[PDB]
RNA sequence: CCCAUAUCCGCAGCAGGUCUCCAAGGUGAACAGCCUCUGGCAUGUUGGAACAAUGUAGGUAAGGGAAGUCGGCAAGCCGGAUCCGUAACUUCGGGAUAAGGAUUGGCUCUAAGGGCUGGCAGCCGACUUAGAACUGGUGCGGACCAGGGGAAUCCGACUGU
RNA sequence: UGCUUCUGGGUCGGGGUUUCGUACGUAGCAGAGCAGCUGCUGCGAUCUAUUGAAAGUCAGCCCUCGACACAAGGGUUUGU
């Protein structure tokens, strides 16, 4: 017979081949169409999770209850270090696919990216890119590597930049470095190839490529969570305390007629470590990195216009399971995918994006800087010294 | 922002913490933790636990 | 103009709240809450604000054993407010408030909640403390 | 260079952390042993029955969370083994692990 | 050790036994 | 190598339980080649095994 | 000699079955449960490394409180003692620990409850009962032990098999 | 993911953060009171000072460049 009380399915089937993740890093699928009225830029940034605390901010919007009042929003905190541009790659457009026509890269290339390409560095005698870079300070290699790039003025399509992330000023265990491909879209492919060319052995800041109030796309691999039950994955119905042989389970798979148990059946299996892009993710705020002048270095990251303190967005002992942030980074409404050290692509938006919560202007009052190990009670350092008073210990 | 003090320990509450509670005939009252919330459910005295704001006004602290 | 924000939830069908006026009544039985579409095994559930269907339960004769409209006020599960506090009173409350909006009785005993109270003005008009 | 005595702080909290009440002593004694494994590179290690009373001191639930060990790699006696030294393991009665070094103590 | 008996018999699936039953 | 007669024997000489037999562990083949109670009242004799105290139970 | 989680019977070193004696200290009404002394033993046909899903055995859950289900199934609530108080009905015996309340810790005191010798004097041995003060973050039968209750209907008097 | 540019991981210790809530000892003409000697000496739960004290804190928290030893290692294999 049918189902005496219809229900909506538990799960979705466009996201059913829930295996684990082959790759670690965030991959675009689908980069910005280009057009020609643009000037050229960068389209995707590769940044670190840091973590995640409170905003203050005034509600600019007209005919709501919550206008003009000051409402709390999770953030993440990214560290987006600036990341060295070690190559070039041009995409020749065939009936068959976009494919790779030649990939250039560059003569001074860093440890840090001398790191990816291989699988054991401490057995390695580092001899990578060694005949490569001999082409550099050579009459006929010069020439060749012209007719490379004359070639690909001609014959390219789409032009995307290699960029490697700078690891060395990141707080994390590892030390090799994530590679990525980030589309330029803007002017002509000759324009296009002269601007990557002079951006070729160079850092890419994310003030370049990102601003404020703009919104973006997020890619990254789920946090993992292990091999977990149907309940726990497609959480489904729980059966009653009185079954026999289980009650976390799914009671009845499918009926006698299709002998076989169809695909979208819940079944228990992988849950987490899952290659995700979410989309329509605010930047509240692109703060300024650690930077030394005058003697003493300028920290005050958390510092707006209404607050006027002079601390960090690094709170009270730090970030809990990441470190300090020292570098440069970015701030976004909501959550994003992914654990803690977990590498994280930014993306431009690909939806020409007009809307009235979208196109809001985000004035900050107060960012919490309060200790997220435990229960925090105070800001900063000199507040809480202030509050408790002479110690023991002092 | 109106950082508001809480109501059994006399801390600085923050506007993204707290729980606020509100009785039947009116007081409504702040507090920072579920700590400050078990104690005035229980209803002891700030004054007499230690670790409190009144404990060391009233101790000269 | 400006609309209500969704809040916790935590009185389904079959909570006894107590009914804040002087009508008469002690309890309102919960049966039902209007405005829910619907879904399997899901109970019909009343925040701060919300127009519910209620029974006096115990009270006056004349209110007992026929369902009448009610708003609830006051709930006892946390619920977050938008500005990023959680306010959360001592009992579940609700008063007896007919089809358009007007209520029953004159005075209400104890607060009244401000999700409520910008909801329903007759309600915040009767109530002298708001939240 | 190979007859070495010298001190030791073991932190067994940080190495207990996670298992079950009824083998967290057990598997104390497993730590301490890697210990010794680590520092000192003999797989033949020999652990004293008064640091065994140590940490059986309280309970087989509540071991003591730091714990001073004198570890010691020695020249092999007789019974030839292809071990060519050992390392003795020896408890030391220690008042408060307060800013305690690892101290290097002569012969 | 002598040679074991066999399998002993145990009604199994009589009417007695509410496990499995037939169209009746 | 073997002291569980050795201790039986003990136990049955001291007229308690082989729970208070204590045997030496150093002279261990002086107590093994024994096999005899008049041999070990002369282990007994010779101290090399000594009955232990009871396990203390205070009323204070 | 074993006399029973290995010497008996169950196909076996089988969580089953098999008739008796001896019977410490505390807590406590107790030969109840928990810890310990004499005596005994190595965790019950094995160990090592991780702590995935489904399990089995224990628990804990904000708000609602049976809305789940054939059905309060299961779990949970009450639970000891002292002082009150206890209904309908009845075969006047019961119901009844009905139902419904208060107290319970530690410390320091006071009062009362006795023998032997020569209304009095001297010398000694016992556990209880009642009351007061002080004090601890209202916590106190703090583990263990340990009744959920009330109103009705049908059947069988009952205890028993 | 890491495993010798006098450089890097790890261990310990130190700080940072945080959890509970004020440790032992000592002192107190503080303490319901009780006993003994001509005000003192003993018992006494609890209170105050030392003392936001004591204890724990990565096992999957944050910085150390403070002490310590270790780290240019072993094996199997793959050719246009
Ligand atoms: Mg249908
Ligand atoms: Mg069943
Ligand atoms: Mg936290
Ligand atoms: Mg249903
Ligand atoms: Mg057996
Ligand atoms: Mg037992
Ligand atoms: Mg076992
Ligand atoms: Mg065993
Ligand atoms: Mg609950
Ligand atoms: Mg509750
Ligand atoms: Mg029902
Ligand atoms: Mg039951
Ligand atoms: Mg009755
Ligand atoms: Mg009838
Ligand atoms: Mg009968």
């Amino acid at each position: 017979s049918h189902r005496k009380f219809s229900a909506p399915r538990h799960g979705s089937l466009g996201f059913l081949p829930r295996k684990r993740s082959s790759r670690h890093r965030g991959k675009v699928k689908s980069f910005p169409k280009d057009d020609p009225s643009k000037p050229v830029h960068l389209t995707a940034f590769l940044g670190y999770k840091a973590g995640m605390t409170h905003i203050v901010r005034e509600v600019d919007r007209p005919g709501s209850k919550v206008n003009k009042k000051e409402v709390v929003e999770a953030v993440t905190i990214v560290e987006t270090p600036p990341m060295v541009v070690v190559g070039i790659v041009g995409y020749v457009e065939t009936p068959r696919g976009l494919r790779t026509f030649k990939t250039v890269f560059a003569e001074h290339i860093s440890d840090e990216c001398k790191r990816r390409f291989y699988k054991n560095w401490h057995k390695s005698k580092k001899k990578a890119f060694t005949k490569y870079c001999k082409k550099w300070q050579d009459d006929a290699g010069k020439r060749q590597l012209d007719k490379d790039f004359s070639s690909m003025k001609k014959y390219c399509q789409v032009i995307r930049v290699l960029a490697h992330t700078q690891m060395r000023l990141l707080p994390l265990r590892q030390k090799k470095a994530h590679l990525m491909e980030i589309q330029v879209n803007g002017g002509t492919v000759a324009e296009k190839l002269d601007w990557a060319r002079e951006r070729l052995e160079q850092q890419v800041p994310v003030s370049q490529v990102f601003g404020q109030d703009e919104m973006i796309d997020v890619i990254g691999v789920t946090k993992g969570k292990g091999y977990k039950g149907v309940t726990s994955r497609w959480h489904t119905k729980k059966l009653p305390r009185k079954t026999h042989r289980g009650l976390r389970k799914v009671a009845c798979i499918g009926a006698w007629h299709p002998a076989r148990v169809a695909f979208s059946v819940a079944r228990a299996g992988q849950k987490g470590y899952h290659h995700r892009t979410e989309i329509n993710k605010k930047i509240y705020k692109i703060g300024q990195g650690y930077l030394i002048k005058d003697g003493k270095l300028i920290k005050n990251n958390a510092s707006t216009d209404y607050d006027l303190s002079d601390k960090s967005i690094n709170p009270l002992g730090g970030f809990v399971h990441y470190g300090e942030v020292t570098n440069d980074f970015v701030m976004l409404k909501g959550c994003v995918v992914g654990t803690k050290k977990r590498v994280l692509t930014l993306r431009k938006s690909l939806l020409v994006q007009t809307k009235r919560r979208a196109l809001e202007k985000i004035d900050l009052k107060f960012i919490d800087t309060t200790s997220k190990f435990g229960h925090g009670r105070f800001q900063t350092v000199e507040e809480k010294k202030a509050f408790m008073g002479p110690l023991k210990k002092d | 922002m109106k950082v508001e003090l809480c109501s059994f320990s006399g801390y600085k509450i923050y506007p993204g913490h707290g729980r606020r509670y509100a009785r039947t005939d009116g007081k409504v009252f702040q507090f920072l933790n579920a700590k400050c919330e078990s104690a005035f459910l229980s209803k002891r005295n700030p004054r007499q636990i230690n670790w409190t704001v009144l404990y060391r006004r009233k101790h000269k602290k | 103009s400006g609309a209500k924000f969704r809040i916790s939830l935590g009185l389904p069908v079959g909570a006894v709240i107590n009914c804040a006026d002087n009508t008469g009544a002690k309890n309102l039985y919960i049966i039902s809450v209007k405005g829910i579409k619907g879904r399997l095994n899901r109970l019909p559930a009343a925040g701060v604000g919300d127009m519910v269907m209620a029974t006096v339960k115990k009270g006056k004769p004349e209110l007992r054993k026929k369902v009448h409209p009610a708003v609830v006020i006051r709930q006892r599960k946390s619920y977050r407010r938008k500005d990023g506090v959680f306010l959360y009173f001592e009992d579940n409350a609700g008063v007896i408030v007919n089809n358009k909006g007007e209520m029953k009785g004159s005075a209400i005993t104890g607060p009244v909640a401000k999700e409520c109270a910008d909801l329903w003005p007759r309600i915040a008009s009767n109530a002298g403390s708001i939240a | 260079n190979e007859v070495v005595t010298r001190e030791y702080t073991i932190n067994i909290h940080k190495r207990i952390h996670g298992v079950g009440f009824k083998k967290r002593a057990p598997r104390a004694l497993k730590e301490i042993r890697k210990f010794a494994m680590k520092e000192m590179g003999t797989p033949d290690v020999r652990i004293d029955t008064r640091l065994n009373k140590a940490v059986w001191a309280k309970g087989i639930r509540n071991v003591p969370y730091r714990i001073r060990v004198r570890l010691s790699r020695k020249r092999n006696e007789d019974e030839d083994s292809p071990n060519k030294l050992y390392t003795l393991v020896t408890y030391v009665p220690v008042t408060t692990f307060k800013n305690l070094q690892t101290v290097n103590v002569d012969e | 050790d002598p040679v074991p008996y066999q399998p002993p018999f145990l009604c199994q699936w009589g009417r007695h036994q509410p496990a499995w039953k037939p169209l009746m | 190598s073997m002291l569980r007669l050795q201790k039986r024997l003990a136990s049955s000489v001291l007229r308690c339980g082989k729970k208070k037999v204590w045997l030496d562990p150093n002279e261990t083949n002086e107590i093994a080649n024994a096999n005899s109670r008049q041999q070990i009242r002369k282990l007994i004799k010779d101290g090399l095994i000594i009955r232990k105290p009871v396990t203390v139970h205070s009323r204070a």
